[PDB]
């Protein structure tokens, strides 16, 4: 047994210099051992016992050396001083009992500390690196229990650190990886130009191959690029060799196919899986459930029957017994083969590998293939059920029901029917509850009352003042609803039925008294229970008080920009927007980098097609990964050819702060330096509104009258619209008509008599006669009840 | 890849009589044990070709006297795992000439330790082969 | 009274199991008196304290059930002179003393501290 006191006092054997690394050991076994089996104790004694250990120590007993390194080992991450030994550590470290000294640095790092992390930093640096592989490997383990703490100190020496890890033993080379697990959580880019080292050399640890692929496939999702050549690469490469692991590895993610790839895979993975199929590799089984999916495509599915057969058929092997729910369900199955299956069933399912828990995965999933549906089957099922039953069924019956309602079956009055008779001679109170507090709500929304009545009368038969209790509750809601038959009734009812039992008594009584407190349909209730999108926007921006216009919000951008491209740390989107009067961008945003947060922000923009320039505006403070904003302001000139539609030259500014994200600081000094703003261009969509006319005809000519110009192009290399096409209905965003838009994957004339609205109130208008000859020559028209617009147009639709 | 959950050798009266959880987040020796009953008492010293509990691998065996446990996470393939897994028989069998039994478990467990650190160390398996270990051991 | 204060002392030398919503109404009648014949807000924190502590133990973790709730009345039951009364009832579903015992005593904290103890 255990205990600690015999030994606490037998620390007095440390006294003795006879002593036989036996005897010793076996006492320091002793302490060990109550531990190994658990103990638990003050830190007074254990720093006393080092001491009086540590005492010990003239001799490089070798047996001497490894003990203290458990007992050491236990204590880690949970610890008392580190110093003592110190010097021990060095003797290794000069000292070449090499086998030693490794173990013994091992232990510090979950315990260590800064400070004393100085410690053995150039010679670590060598050490890690350092000679036989032996020695090298006890050295890395070491940092990873301080990675739990940190590790960057190590971090940092990267560049120049990875290097070394070039490596000549298998079982190290598969080492190193994970260690780039945690590298590549760092890097990614590094990753790629790395793989190219990765890839470029074959590999020599199937373990190494491993991380790789988890790796590799993450990468995959979403496309891993051009796996094609690598992928296939790869393909070989996990296909074959003498180590198992890979090929199935692969395997299971890789199918591809609805209405995909299929090719080569398919074979290589059918040799693979007959080659499984009976437990090669146990594995098989969880694949099919998801890891290697099926769902099928329908001449493929034929195919698959052989192989289910030869699970459905064996019965044995945990792995076995999964694999044939799996299977049989993915692949799916007909009617009659279930019959066969039932009686196999009937025997298998109690214990045959204790075959019940994964027939209640597999059931759990039958319930949901057929949640109450194929009620036939359901109903054949629920026979069956019952009936191979053990008892087993009830914690099923807890998801079979759930299955039922989330269709919410409408076979029911059969559904029902089975549930309800069975259940009476099926037993169990709990199952009622549940169902009880369902059917509570339920009731006549479906309706045949007589049965269901007839059910209900039958449930509280049984007795349980309890049992009889929840027909009651049920039909709250449903008698507030009533049925084909019920409110007269339902009255009538609840005096041919009532009960004394006293607190069963008064149950009646009180429902009833609580009837007869409310009047009874009130009862049951209580008992029972431009100005655009945009212009919100002009709103929004609103709260703000340093305006210098604004005007209400006409149209809204037809493109948000990112004003800092990808995943920047400064990432901007930004988002326009146009009033009768002003434009505001308004910035949208994550300072990204946690180095950063951006002070003293404020946007400028510059810009060539006219706006009076009022103000830029910028975000007081940008933090981390969250918007604050930032706005730039203009005033919008109408009536000028030439005046709304700008380009505008960004330069973020601001004074750059440092971030401690643990905790931070905020002082008022920083340092800017000022990084490019992207540009915005101003569109002939972000103040439009598409429309069509209050009067077209008229309106058409008119809007000519006061307003036209005109631009000609002969086309004579091309004799399509679409290049054209592709600049107006997209840049303009109005309306091609007249009737006067379609086309078919050809046509062989066509106009676009189009419509929307500018800013400014007024409009801008467009025909687009585009004539095809067989050359084209075109007439475009823009024709505007704003001057602006004209001009615009011809150019904007570019 | 700190990966081990524990490693326990086990008794097969449920009992333990090696833990180390390499690796641990759950506590109790009293949680351990009971978590242990679910399982062990359902296993009682049948085990399965594969087990697969809590989506975690479960490999775990029975010797002739003892059981093994690992636990793992079914999210790194048998074949391996396994490995380690025979590593731990055979070796000791072959070391010691005897591999585990009630009584050879009774007379001394350091040996078993002694190996058990090499061997694995946390939830990374540092290795899984003998030989290495049996050069390099010489107790 | 006398009934109140033997229920609240019953109570405390008690628990360990049970089940009543039932009993309370049972308690209360159709109308009954309560506090001194009327003490208002501080009659609404009175209310708030003896039930918020039954309350308290029932936001608490189970077992075995006891008895999941229907006491929407139970809502109102809380909460010409007749319908002035019901009328306050409602608007509710010395007085700020009352809140402040409810508040301490706030019984699922209670439990959880003796588990801790013995721990």
């Amino acid at each position: 047994h255990l205990e600690k006191s015999a030994v606490l006092q037998e620390a007095r054997v440390f006294n003795e210099t006879p002593i036989n690394p036996r005897k010793c050991a076996h006492i320091l076994t002793k302490i060990l051992y109550l531990i190994n089996q658990g103990e638990h104790l003050g830190t007074t004694e254990a720093t006393e016992a080092f001491f009086a250990m540590t005492k010990l120590f003239q001799s490089n007993d070798p047996t001497l050396r490894r003990m203290c390194y458990l007992t050491i080992k236990e204590m880690s991450c949970i610890a008392e001083d580190v110093i003592i030994v110190t010097s021990s550590l060095t003797k290794d470290m000069t000292g070449k009992e090499d086998n030693y000294r490794g173990p013994a640095v091992r232990a510090l790092c979950q315990i260590t500390d800064s400070t004393m992390l100085q410690a053995v930093e150039r010679y670590m640096k060598q050490a890690i690196v350092d000679k036989v592989p032996s020695v090298s490997s006890s050295a890395l383990v070491s940092s990873l229990h301080l990675l739990k703490c940190s590790f960057d100190v190590v971090k940092r020496w990267v560049n120049e650190a990875q290097e070394a890890a070039s490596s000549d033993n298998i079982m190290v080379q598969y080492h190193a990886l994970g260690l780039l697990y945690h590298v590549r959580k760092n890097d990614r880019l590094a990753v790629s130009k790395m793989i190219s080292k990765f890839t470029r050399h074959g590999l020599k640890s199937p373990f190494a191959y491993c991380m790789m692929i988890r790796v590799a496939s993450k990468q995959l999702e979403e496309e891993d690029g051009s796996r094609d050549s690598p992928l296939f690469d790869f393909i070989e490469s996990c296909l074959r060799n003498k180590h198992e692991m890979v090929v199935y590895e692969a395997a299971s993610a890789i199918v591809n196919l609805p209405g995909c790839s299929a090719k080569e895979l398919a074979p290589a993975v059918s040799v693979l899986q007959l080659f499984c199929s009976s437990p090669k590799a146990a594995l098989r089984y969880a694949a099919v459930r998801t890891l290697n999916k099926v769902a099928m495509k329908h001449p493929s599915a034929v195919t698959a029957c052989n192989l289910d057969l030869e699970n459905l058929v064996t019965d044995s092997n945990r792995s076995i017994a999964t694999l044939a729910i799996t299977t049989l369900l993915k692949t799916g199955s007909e009617s009659s083969i279930d019959r066969l299956m039932k009686q196999i069933s009937s025997f298998m399912s109690e214990i045959s590998d204790e075959f019940k828990v994964v027939v209640v995965q597999a059931i759990s999933a039958l319930c949901q293939k057929y949640p109450r549906k194929h009620a036939v089957l359901m109903n054949f099922l629920f026979t069956m059920l019952r009936e191979e039953g053990g008892f087993e069924y009830k914690r099923a019956i807890v998801d079979c029901i759930i299955s039922i309602i989330e269709e919410n079956s409408e076979s029911k009055e059969t559904g029902l029917s089975h549930l309800c008779e069975f259940i009476e001679d099926c037993e169990f109170t709990v199952l009622a509850t549940r169902i009880l507090h369902l059917l509570g709500q339920e009731g006549p929304k479906t309706n045949n009352p007589s049965k269901y009545i007839r059910f209900i009368y039958n449930r509280v038969v049984l007795e349980h003042e309890e049992v009889r209790a929840g027909a009651v509750s049920a039909l709250a809601k449903f008698g507030a609803q009533n049925e084909e038959m019920l409110p007269s009734i339902l009255v009538l009812l609840k005096r041919c039925v009532m009960d004394d039992d006293n607190e069963v008594r008064d149950r009646a009584t009180f429902y009833l008294n609580v009837l007869e407190q409310k009047q009874k349909a009130l009862n049951a209730g209580y008992i029972l229970n431009a100005a655009t999108r945009q212009e919100i926007f002009q709103e929004q921006l609103a709260a703000v008080p340093e305006f210098q216009g604004l005007g209400p919000l006409f149209k809204s951008s037809p493109e948000p920009v990112a004003l800092t491209e990808s995943e920047t740390e400064y990432v901007i989107r930004c988002t326009k927007h146009t009033f009768s009067d002003h434009l505001v961008f308004q910035f949208d945003c994550t300072n990204t980098l946690n180095d950063q947060t951006l002070e003293n922000v404020t946007v400028q923009m510059e810009p060539t097609e006219a706006y009076e320039v009022l103000s830029y505006v910028p975000a007081r403070s940008l933090p981390y990964n969250q918007p604050g904003t930032c706005y730039t302001l203009v005033a919008l000139p109408t009536e000028d050819p030439t005046a709304v539609a700008c380009t505008f030259s960004c330069v973020m500014k601001f004074t750059v702060k440092d971030c401690d994200p643990n905790t931070g600081e905020i002082d008022e000094e920083g340092y800017e330096d000022e990084y490019v703003l992207e540009d915005l261009e101003v569109t002939v969509a972000d103040h439009i509104q598409k429309v069509m006319k209050v009067n077209f005809e008229a309106a058409w000519d008119e809007v000519g009258d006061e307003f036209e110009k005109e631009e000609t192009f002969t086309l004579s290399t091309i004799k399509t619209l679409e290049e054209a096409v592709g600049n107006i209905v997209k840049f303009l965003g109005m309306h091609p008509c007249e009737r006067s838009d379609k086309v078919p994957e050809n046509k062989n004339t066509h106009t676009l008599l189009l419509a929307g609205v500018f800013r400014g109130g007024h409009d801008i208008l467009v025909r687009s006669r585009l004539l095809l000859l067989d050359t084209v020559t075109m007439q475009v028209t823009a024709r505007s009840s704003e001057e602006l617009p004209v001009d615009i147009i011809l150019a904007s639709v570019g | 890849l700190y990966t081990v959950k524990a490693i326990l050798i086990l008794d097969n009266d449920g009992d333990r009589l090696f833990a180390k959880y390499y690796d641990d987040t759950y506590p109790s020796v009293k949680e351990q044990k009971a978590f242990e009953k679910n399982i062990f008492n359902k296993t009682h010293r049948t085990d399965s070709e594969i087990a697969l509990l809590e989506g975690l691998t479960v490999v775990y065996k029975s010797s002739i006297d003892l059981y093994f446990y690992v636990i793992g996470s079914s999210y790194e393939n048998e074949l391996m795992l396994m490995a380690v897994l025979n590593c731990l028989f055979d070796s000791l069998s072959q070391m010691l000439r005897k591999n585990v039994e009630k009584r050879a478990l009774l007379e001394n467990m350091e040996g078993l330790f002694l190996a058990v650190d090499e061997i694995v160390d946390g939830g990374v398996i540092l290795e899984s082969d003998p030989q290495q270990v049996v050069h390099r051991v010489a107790l | 009274e006398d009934i109140q204060s033997v229920m609240t002392e019953v109570r405390r030398s008690l628990g360990e199991i049970p089940i009543v919503e039932s009993e309370i109404k049972k308690e209360a009648g159709e109308l009954k008196p309560e506090e001194e014949i009327t003490v208002g807000p501080v009659q609404k924190l009175v209310t708030e304290m003896g039930t918020y502590a039954t309350q308290s133990a029932l936001s608490s973790s189970r077992p075995t059930k006891k008895e999941e709730d229907r006491p929407p009345l139970r809502g109102f039951l809380l909460d010409v002179a007749a319908s002035l009364a019901t009328t306050l009832t409602k608007i509710a579903l010395f007085v700020a003393e009352a809140m402040l015992l409810m508040a301490t005593i706030l019984d699922v904290d209670r439990i959880s501290l003796c588990l801790k103890v013995l721990s």
